[PDB]
């Protein structure tokens, strides 16, 4: 997902579906990289529990 | 109140805090302005990433 070396366009958007597997933030939310990462009706610690 | 308190080009002179360290207490009243830290990095001055 976040990795890749090329992005679609705006105007042919991906849409990547997943499944079957657990979603750590650790390595994410807790880095620099990321510019604005902004969960609207959950907070961002929380994606753990 | 719409046409009591509400502008054409936006009233702007009404806030609401939308972050805080922690959970306010009952009829507790909170006058600090002092920046949210998001990130896990401490964030003096002003602003910050």
């Amino acid at each position: 997902v976040f990795n890749a070396t090329r992005f679609a366009s705006v105007y042919a958007w991906n849409r990547k579906r997943i499944s079957n597997c657990v979603a750590d933030y650790s390595v994410l939310y807790n880095s620099a990289s990321f510019s604005t990462f902004k969960c609207y009706g959950v907070s961002p610690t929380k994606l753990n529990d | 109140s719409n046409n009591l308190d509400s502008k054409v080009g936006g009233n702007y002179n009404y806030l609401y805090r939308l972050f805080r360290k922690s959970n306010l207490k009952p009829f507790e009243r909170d006058i600090s302005t002092e920046i949210y830290q998001a990130g896990s990095t401490p964030c003096n001055g002003v602003e910050g990433f």
